[PDB]
């Protein structure tokens, strides 16, 4: 779940204080909480490997399901463009 | 019998500037008209699927802004990059390619764009949101410094296959048979065009950074987005004739008939502003995407390419095209051949010589007045006129305004200079 | 309803300078400097430009003459006699007259 | 093996019609929804920036 | 109406000058964008609204 | 399908349905609960063809 | 790729060798030289 436009500092207050009209609550552990440009991303583990847009998130940012060191989950990524080609240019 | 032909050239880059994408906006349809209010929303939930179809509209609309960019950026299957050592003939790219030291690889042009064109949700918040780009401005950024790359060590072969390095001289030498001109002047000429570039560049920094106006295109885009959010805001001000704009005095002082007549009347207001405000948001979206249509197209035909289409690739002959980012939008310096410098000749539709008539295979006959040449259409350079040079067809008796002149055949002239002995 | 800025006059010696450009000097001012040329060679370049080579034109210039001239007159006798035939502009007008 | 090649042409001339302007109409807000009254023009401006 | 109608109308406008461009100050190669054949050259005409 | 699932909207009338309205309420309230009804379904027009 | 020999019906000619810049040496083949010193070849 993607909470838009909020820090996640104000959203996990927002969980202990029973204050957010959603009724239903995300299991949280930490590690699956992630802050974005477009919101807090609750339920998602943040890679460093780059990887094709798969979900749109935004602000750079997509997520996919994957099999995670052999467990299936959720990740967020920041998009890869495309391979890396260096032209052998010369005179 | 008079035609005039360029004698020189200059150099020419110009800037196109187009819009690519807009604001991606959201609204909550309930929060906006009725603001923790559980009455207004009781009472809302009586007109039907218009909040539906307000965020359906605004959704699509988010959606097709990060299409538009993804179609217009997005074109290069590889993230290319130059060689360690930017030399290509002479030619000066470090005001296009990225620069290394900032924290943002921008090319000087791109830093200048983004600076003249201008999670706290500060502007306009009553249930209205601003969602981001799907790409960043960095990830923009290395798309146009991979086409940047590609067009500069590869010209126009990494857009219809694999990139296939060319010298960039060569480039530059095929890019004026594309528009008429040989080899040679390129070549004789490498310096001079060099230098021209390198001052147009520089021209257009100074032309950007001078004239405010230039990207008035992609400020107007800001600009009427921020009216739209702020007239949206503003509605919520108005009574539309209710006992009072708040919506917790209507409920506090009346009696439930009354106040529920009186929240009618303002759900009306609201909910006519928002249809109002999405209309207008298609409307706008359908401009830009026909902007995005434009901005793609050139894309693939002028900086993946050479395009033949007059005015399309700036004015002039077009040579080549390189994009740079703007907010927004994309800014497209188009580097052409605009002829200079041209003089009268006398000319003729052909030669006639022992009363076939001859006829340009690649030129025009001219003549200073005592001697006649075939030239190149584009770039006076007068040649000796020979069976090469031309094509026969016909007699001297058919072509209106034939002139009478050698053609010279070297076969039977060198002929005449080796077997004269007849031994 | 508020008056255009550019007046059918203007609009004309718009189109008048348009004629004049490509007649004397094709393309070569829609690119830069207008250069003369001599439309019989002009048109030699244009018949190039489509794969047919300079001599027929040469050879058959009366003919390519008379035919354009020909053609020309048709245009005339086409919008004359069909009302239909400008109905793109008539309806915009229509479609503005009776919104208001 | 067969090739048809054209001994002949014709020279045509065709025409192509393309709006490029419509009328530019302005509108007096406040006559046409209030003409000539006052007392209307001060329920108008209740309904916002209209 | 109005708005939709003058998009409309520059979507026209923006073919006009495209036309203007490629087939008065040019010779197009675009099969059928200036005419039915091969183009050798257009003439433009000004018209009402057009 | 949209439009058809306005005809099921109130838009703040007691009832969507014409008969209902007719069949409970004298001349001058169905009126205007009529009224009621007819700018919704009217709205819910103007905005599928827009 | 279809590589060819490089004559004087291939290239043209423009200029001398000290303008342009990167010119490499090569030999350009003239076929009617070639059969031009053949006609008078033998001198007979
Ligand atoms: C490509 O063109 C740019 C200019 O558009 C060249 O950048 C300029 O390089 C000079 C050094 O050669 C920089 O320093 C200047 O040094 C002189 C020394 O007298 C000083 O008077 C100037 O005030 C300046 O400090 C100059 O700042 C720099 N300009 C920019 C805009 O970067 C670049 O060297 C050229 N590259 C090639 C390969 O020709
Ligand atoms: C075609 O036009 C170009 C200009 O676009 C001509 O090149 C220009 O020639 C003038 C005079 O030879 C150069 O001016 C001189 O520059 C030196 C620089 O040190 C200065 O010391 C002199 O006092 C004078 O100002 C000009 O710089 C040069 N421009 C470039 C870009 O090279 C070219 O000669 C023309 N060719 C023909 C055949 O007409
Ligand atoms: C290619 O087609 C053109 C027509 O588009 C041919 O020219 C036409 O030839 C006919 C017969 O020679 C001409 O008709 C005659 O015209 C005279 C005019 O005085 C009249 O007295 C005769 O009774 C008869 O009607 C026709 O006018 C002429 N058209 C033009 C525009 O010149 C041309 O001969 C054809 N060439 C080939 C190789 O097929
Ligand atoms: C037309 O061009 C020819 C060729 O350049 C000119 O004749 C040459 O003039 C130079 C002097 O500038 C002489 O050294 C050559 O020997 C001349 N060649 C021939 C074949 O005559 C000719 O003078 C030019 N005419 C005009 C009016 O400029
Ligand atoms: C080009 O040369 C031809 C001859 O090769 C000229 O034709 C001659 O013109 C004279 C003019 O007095 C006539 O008396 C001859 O009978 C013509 N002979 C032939 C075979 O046609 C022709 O006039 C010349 N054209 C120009 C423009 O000088
Ligand atoms: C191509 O061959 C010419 C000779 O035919 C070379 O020119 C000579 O270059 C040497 C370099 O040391 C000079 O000392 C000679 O005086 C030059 N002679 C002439 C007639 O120019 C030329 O350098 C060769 N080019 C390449 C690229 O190898
Ligand atoms: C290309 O030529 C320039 C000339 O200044 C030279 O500095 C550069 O190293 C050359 N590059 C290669 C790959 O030879
Ligand atoms: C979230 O809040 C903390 C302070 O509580 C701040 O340091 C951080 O930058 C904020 N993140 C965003 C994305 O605004
Ligand atoms: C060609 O001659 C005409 C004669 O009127 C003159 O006006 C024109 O400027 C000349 N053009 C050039 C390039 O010399």
């Amino acid at each position: 779940v993607l909470y838009q436009g909020v820090n996640c500092t104000e959203v996990s207050v927002a969980i202990h204080a029973d204050q957010l009209t959603p009724t239903w609550r995300v299991y949280s552990t930490g590690s699956n909480v992630f802050q974005t440009r477009a919101g807090c991303l609750i339920g998602a583990e943040y890679v460093n490997n780059s990887y094709e847009c798969d979900i749109p998130i935004g602000a750079g940012i997509c997520a996919s399901y994957q099999t995670q060191t052999k467990s299936q989950s959720i990740i967020a990524y920041t998009m890869s463009l495309g391979a890396e080609n260096s032209v052998a240019y010369s005179n | 019998n008079s035609i005039a032909i360029p004698t020189n050239f200059t150099i020419s880059v110009t800037t196109e500037i187009l819009p690519v994408s807009m604001t991606k906006t959201s609204v909550d349809c309930t929060m906006y008209i009725c603001g923790d209010s559980t009455e207004c929303s009781n009472l809302l939930l009586q007109y039907g699927s218009f909040c539906t179809q307000l965020k359906r509209a605004l959704t699509g609309i988010a959606v097709e802004q990060d299409k538009n960019t993804q179609e217009v950026f997005a074109q290069v299957k590889q993230i290319y990059k130059t060689p360690p050592i930017k030399y290509f003939g002479g030619f000066n790219f470090s005001q296009i390619l990225p620069d290394p030291s900032k924290p943002s690889k921008r090319s000087p042009i791109e830093d200048l764009l983004f600076n003249k064109v201008t999670l706290i949700c500060a502007q306009k918040f009553n249930g209205l949101t601003v969602l981001p780009p799907l790409l960043t401005d960095e990830m923009i950024a290395q798309y146009t410094s991979a086409l940047l790359a590609g067009t500069i060590t590869s010209g126009w072969t990494f857009g219809a296959g694999p990139a296939l390095q060319i010298p960039f001289p060569m480039q530059m030498a095929y890019r004026f048979n594309g528009i008429g001109v040989t080899q040679n002047v390129l070549y004789e000429n490498q310096k001079l065009i060099a230098n021209q570039f390198n001052s147009a560049i520089g021209k257009i920094q100074d032309s950007l950074f001078s004239t405010p106006s230039a990207l008035g295109k992609l400020q107007d885009v800001v600009n009427h987005n921020a009216q739209a959010l702020n007239t949206l805001v503003k509605q919520l001000s108005s009574k539309f004739g209710a006992i009072s704009s708040v919506l917790n005095d209507i409920l506090s002082r009346l009696d439930p008939p009354e106040a529920e007549v009186q929240i009618d009347r303002l759900i009306t207001g609201r909910l006519q502003s928002l249809q109002t405000y999405v209309t207008q948001q298609l409307i706008r979206a359908a401009e830009i995407r026909a902007s995005a249509n434009l901005a793609a197209t050139k894309m693939s035909e002028c900086v993946l390419g050479q395009s033949k289409r007059v005015d399309f690739c700036g004015k002039g002959y077009h040579l080549m095209s390189f994009p740079q980012s703007a907010p927004h939008g994309v800014v497209f310096l188009h580097v052409t051949y605009v002829p200079a410098q041209e003089k009268n000749f006398t000319t003729a539709p052909a030669i006639c010589h022992d009363g076939k008539a001859h006829f340009p295979r690649e030129g025009v006959f001219v003549s200073n007045g005592t001697h006649w040449f075939l030239t190149q259409r584009n770039f006076y350079e007068p040649q000796i006129i020979t069976t090469d040079n031309t094509f026969v067809s016909g007699n001297c008796d058919v072509v209106i305004g034939i002139v009478n002149n050698t053609v010279y055949d070297p076969l039977q002239l060198e002929l005449d200079s080796f077997k004269e002995e007849l031994d």
